[PDB]
């Protein structure tokens, strides 16, 4: 009939949208973000959406862009007012260690000196000290790994890196939908849609081909990639149940300091006490064996039926992609996880060897280095792994077999584990109808 | 009755949470200042669009703009009772620029000058 | 009559400079932009709670809720004459959340529908 | 006519285009957001004058407050149809701050207690 | 044979030579929606009610 314009304000209708996002925690010093945050909201709230079918697509989310950008800046600022090492790139003349040694591969740990400066210009001091052969490159004379590429910051020993738990809030004019739907594979509609003002809390947990102390799976074991028929892609896998990781350095190392310049004091690995034994990482040998068989199961859902399924150690790459590195106390360790996919399938513990090094680069970036100090004491840690980054050596069509390696190697893919459940949209208020209706 | 829970509702039904809905509209130092700045300038960006319309005194206003009904063709109880906003605001997607633009000129021109000439006698 | 002059005086006589009052209302460089966006935004809101009780056009406007003689047991003569708008924010303090809810509930929410079904008809 | 063509034109022949005027009012990053706030503020000033006016509403209005004859020599047809309002703001930038004053006290400051003594009854 | 005193402490910066340190008085203003109350009182020990 006669049906005319008219305008409602306050219309429940959102869109698509990208913007910044309010970090926030729970939470002396620490890497962490609760130096730059504010605190959350105790009570956090949530609104169910009945018959919502909103689509959801992780692979697109730029949520893991913002927090990528924020944990890197997050990450220099820490080392902002630290003691740089740049004096320290000498002839550093080494030996061997000699003592009560179960050791490693011989020539693992050396005994190195160097002539280092003093509070003074005017004067020099001969000094000593333990280094891994990880951070020593030989010119016997040696160099430190990276003093002809980078300069190298020695990170404040007061500061811990110990996860502390970031939440993200919504600006006005915006809000943040969540996916209850169990078992969703990250991408398509969502069953089931709340809106809720802030995420969950996320630790910004650094590890390499397994992901470790995140969330686990409702119900079953659930595998996603961006192209399953693609064998360039990692295939991130979450698994329902936990499985630990204990991981310990026996050594009894000591620490000892030296005040260099008027302003900086450099630390160093002194003379070890007791026996010298390999660092290392137990896994369960039945708790993995039964991980596996559900990942298998589930992955034949994927690539078909009686395939052949196989696992093996990456075949090359860097030793940050090849192994599997740790975040313990501060001390950063390398661990062969060759013998946790050395398995074939078709219907107590297991102890792998690690190395540690001081030298690192979290970021793989170019022309950057840090020094960790060295921690006194004895180390123990434990944590549990809650899902897995695996890759293909497939893509062939000829064969009946398929076999899985170890991926990593990009910080952004952990991440994801926790962010495919959220997705950022606008309130657009304003909108019209037909309705009929009269007007002076 | 909470802030999008409308959502799921009729378009007729979600009309009672309008108010609701209008009361959450309103280095890293400067990431958080421009995420605010926008938010106000969009906020006022709505509230310009309703004034000149003669809107913005309400939540809900008639205009004397038609509905060309040739835009969709659709009964008003299919519309109101058997949809919600999400789906109209796709339906029309193409139209609403049209819409704005008629509410501009077509009325407020008209009206702006019936009442200059009634206050000037 | 200066800014807040009015403060000292009682709730009836400070009626007379209301105008004079709302004219007041409106890294170095980031504290000027975290001042200034506060101060706007804090102005919004309080325009945004008169604009839904629909007092937006006026310094001074009546409701249709009915006042709770619980709230305070005084006379009208006794508020407007022996008080001072500083003691009487004090006195109803606990009770604002309350008669704000009211005025959304009672009026906006009340008076839309009716006015939208005798546009409707 | 497009944005400021009307400024070419004579008073009269410029009201045709307030709509289009108003559509276009409204390290690094310091200078983005000083910008940005400042206008804004602007905006929001300009529009807390019309609401003390009582104008808030409108593009145009009237008001109550007589012409002082002494402020423009001028006849009120000479200056609609001869001048420009490039022209005209100029001969009266000496009593803008005058008329703004009696907008503000001599009318609103009464309606504002005669619209209060008819909504006692 | 003598050190820079804290020299094992800290690293020294010179001050630069055409920069004062006269004071020049400062007034704190406040940003819109905000006023500043001064006290008028004489004898005032800096707490309780102030009468002016
Ligand atoms: C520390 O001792 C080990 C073992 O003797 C040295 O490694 C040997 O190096 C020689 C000479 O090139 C080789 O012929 C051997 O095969 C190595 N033995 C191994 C790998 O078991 C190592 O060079 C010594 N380190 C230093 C700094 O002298
Ligand atoms: C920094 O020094 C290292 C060690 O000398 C260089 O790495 C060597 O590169 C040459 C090129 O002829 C190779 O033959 C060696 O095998 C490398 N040595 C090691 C231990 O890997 C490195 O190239 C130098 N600078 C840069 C930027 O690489
Ligand atoms: C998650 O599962 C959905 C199905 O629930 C997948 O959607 C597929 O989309 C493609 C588009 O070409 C269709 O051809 C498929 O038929 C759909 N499903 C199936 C089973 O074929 C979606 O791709 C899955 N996401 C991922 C990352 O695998
Ligand atoms: C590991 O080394 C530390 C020292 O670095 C040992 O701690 C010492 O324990 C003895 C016990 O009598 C104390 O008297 C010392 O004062 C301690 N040294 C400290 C606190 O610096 C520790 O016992 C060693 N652990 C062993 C041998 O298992
Ligand atoms: C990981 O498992 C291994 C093997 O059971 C543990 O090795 C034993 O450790 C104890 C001391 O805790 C020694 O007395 C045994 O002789 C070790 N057995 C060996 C070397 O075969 C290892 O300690 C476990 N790690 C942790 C942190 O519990
Ligand atoms: C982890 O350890 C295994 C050995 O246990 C390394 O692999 C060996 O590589 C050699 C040379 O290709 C083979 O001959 C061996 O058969 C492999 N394993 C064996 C024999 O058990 C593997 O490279 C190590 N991983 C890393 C990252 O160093
Ligand atoms: C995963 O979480 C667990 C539990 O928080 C971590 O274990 C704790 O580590 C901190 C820091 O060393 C200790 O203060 C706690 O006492 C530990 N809790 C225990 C032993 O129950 C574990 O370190 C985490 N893993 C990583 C990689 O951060
Ligand atoms: C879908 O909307 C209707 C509206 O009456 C509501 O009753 C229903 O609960 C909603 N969803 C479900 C699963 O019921
Ligand atoms: C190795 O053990 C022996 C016997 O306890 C002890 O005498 C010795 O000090 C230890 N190591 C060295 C380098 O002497
Ligand atoms: C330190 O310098 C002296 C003098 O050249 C030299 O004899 C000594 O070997 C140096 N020490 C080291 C560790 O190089
Ligand atoms: C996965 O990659 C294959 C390569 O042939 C492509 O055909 C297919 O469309 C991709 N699937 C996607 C993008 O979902
Ligand atoms: C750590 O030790 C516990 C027993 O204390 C064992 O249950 C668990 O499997 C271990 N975690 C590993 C080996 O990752
Ligand atoms: C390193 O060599 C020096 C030679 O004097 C020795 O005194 C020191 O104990 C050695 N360090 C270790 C850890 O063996
Ligand atoms: C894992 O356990 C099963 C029995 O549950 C056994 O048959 C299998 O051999 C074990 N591990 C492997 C690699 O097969
Ligand atoms: C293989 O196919 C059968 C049905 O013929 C099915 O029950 C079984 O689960 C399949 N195995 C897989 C998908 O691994
Ligand atoms: C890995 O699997 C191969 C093939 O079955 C076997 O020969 C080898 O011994 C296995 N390695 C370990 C450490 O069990
Ligand atoms: C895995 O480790 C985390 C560390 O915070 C712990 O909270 C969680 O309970 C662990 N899961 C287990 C032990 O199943
Ligand atoms: C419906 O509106 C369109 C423009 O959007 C117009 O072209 C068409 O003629 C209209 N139908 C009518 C007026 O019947
Ligand atoms: C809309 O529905 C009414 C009854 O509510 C009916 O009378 C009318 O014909 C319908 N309009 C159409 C189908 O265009
Ligand atoms: C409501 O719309 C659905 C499609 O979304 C249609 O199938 C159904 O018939 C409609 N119900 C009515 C018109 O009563
Ligand atoms: C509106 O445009 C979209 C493409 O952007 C088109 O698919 C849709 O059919 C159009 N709607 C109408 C009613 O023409
Ligand atoms: C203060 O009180 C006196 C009466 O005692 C009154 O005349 C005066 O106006 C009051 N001042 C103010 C600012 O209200
Ligand atoms: C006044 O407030 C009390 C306490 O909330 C309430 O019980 C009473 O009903 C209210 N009276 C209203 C209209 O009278
Ligand atoms: C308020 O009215 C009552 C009526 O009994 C009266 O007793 C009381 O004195 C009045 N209060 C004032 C301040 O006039
Ligand atoms: C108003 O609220 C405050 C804070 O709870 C309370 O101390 C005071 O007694 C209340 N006034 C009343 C209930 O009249
Ligand atoms: C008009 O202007 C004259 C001065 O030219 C002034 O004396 C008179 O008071 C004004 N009338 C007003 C402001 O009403
Ligand atoms: C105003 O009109 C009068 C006649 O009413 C005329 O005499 C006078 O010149 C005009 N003033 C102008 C055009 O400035
Ligand atoms: C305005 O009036 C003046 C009087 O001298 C005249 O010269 C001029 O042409 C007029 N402008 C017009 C009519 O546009
Ligand atoms: C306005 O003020 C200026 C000040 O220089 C003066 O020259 C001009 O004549 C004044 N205009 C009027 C109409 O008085
Ligand atoms: C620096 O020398 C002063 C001389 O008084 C001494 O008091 C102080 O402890 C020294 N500082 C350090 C860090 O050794």
């Amino acid at each position: 009939e006669n049906l005319w314009v008219t305008v409602y304000y306050g219309v429940p209708v959102w869109k698509d949208a990208e913007t910044t996002l309010f970090c926030a925690s729970d939470a002396k010093h620490n890497v962490w973000a609760t130096h730059a945050c504010v605190p959350t909201d105790p009570n956090p709230q949530e609104i169910h959406l009945e018959n919502v079918t909103e689509e959801f697509n992780m692979w697109k989310n730029n949520m893991v862009e913002q927090m990528h950008e924020d944990i890197i800046s997050l990450w220099d600022q820490s080392l902002k007012p630290c003691v740089k090492l740049t004096p320290l790139c000498v002839t550093l003349q080494c030996t061997n260690v000699t003592n009560n040694i179960t050791d490693d591969m011989r020539g693992e740990l050396k005994n190195c000196s160097f002539n280092m400066t003093t509070e003074l210009r005017d004067k020099k001091q001969k000094v000593y000290s333990l280094f891994y052969r990880l951070d020593v490159v030989q010119i016997k004379e040696y160099r430190l790994i990276n003093c002809n590429t980078s300069a190298i910051t020695q990170a404040c020993p007061k500061v811990s890196f110990e996860p502390i738990p970031i939440h993200y809030c919504a600006p006005a004019g915006f809000a943040i939908l969540k996916c209850k739907d169990k078992k969703f594979n990250g991408t398509g509609p969502c069953p089931s849609v709340s809106t809720v003002q802030c995420t969950h809390g996320i630790k910004p947990v650094v590890s390499t081909q397994l992901l470790l102390n995140g969330s686990l799976a409702e119900e079953e074991v659930i595998i996603r990639s961006e192209n399953i028929t693609n064998n360039a892609k990692n295939i991130l896998v979450q698994l329902n149940t936990p499985v630990q990781i204990n991981c310990t350095r026996p050594n009894n190392n000591t620490v000892k300091s030296i005040r260099i310049g008027p302003g900086q004091a450099f630390y160093y690995t002194g003379d070890i006490i007791g026996d010298i034994r390999q660092a290392h990482c137990n896994v369960s040998k039945a708790t993995w064996n039964e991980t596996l068989g559900k990942v298998v199961k589930q992955l034949r859902k994927h690539f078909g039926n009686n395939t052949i399924i196989r696992f093996a150690q990456s075949s090359g790459g860097d030793l940050e992609v090849t192994t599997h590195s740790f975040n313990c106390g501060g001390e950063f360790f390398y661990c062969n996880t060759s013998g946790l996919f050395n398995s074939t399938w078709i219907s107590d513990s297991i102890t792998l060897p690690c190395r540690i090094k001081q030298i690192i680069n979290m970021w793989q970036r170019i022309g950057q280095a840090m020094y960790a100090p060295p921690i006194q004491g004895v180390i123990r840690c434990v944590s549990n792994i809650t899902g897995l980054i695996l890759t293909r050596d497939g893509g062939s069509t000829n064969s009946t077999t398929e076999t899985f390696r170890p991926g990593g190697g990009d910080m952004r893919d952990n991440w994801r584990s926790e962010l495919y459940k959220y997705k950022v949209v606008k309130i657009e208020p304003l909108g019209v109808a037909p309705t009929r209706c009269k007007r002076r | 009755l909470g802030f999008l829970g409308a959502a799921g509702s009729t378009m007729g039904a979600a009309s009672m949470t309008l108010t609701v809905q209008a009361r959450n509209l309103l280095h890293w130092g400067i990431k958080q200042l421009q995420a605010r700045v926008l938010a106000v300038e969009h906020y006022l960006r709505d509230q310009q669009l309703l004034g000149i319309w003669g809107c913005s005194g309400k939540l809900i206003c008639c205009t004397n703009v038609p509905w060309n009904s040739s835009w969709s063709n659709r009964n008003l109880s299919e519309i109101w009772d058997n949809m919600t906003w999400l789906q109209w605001d796709k339906e029309i997607s193409n139209y609403t620029q049209i819409i704005y633009g008629l509410l501009e000129e077509s009325q407020n021109q008209q009206e702006k000058n019936e009442q200059d000439l009634l206050a000037l006698d």
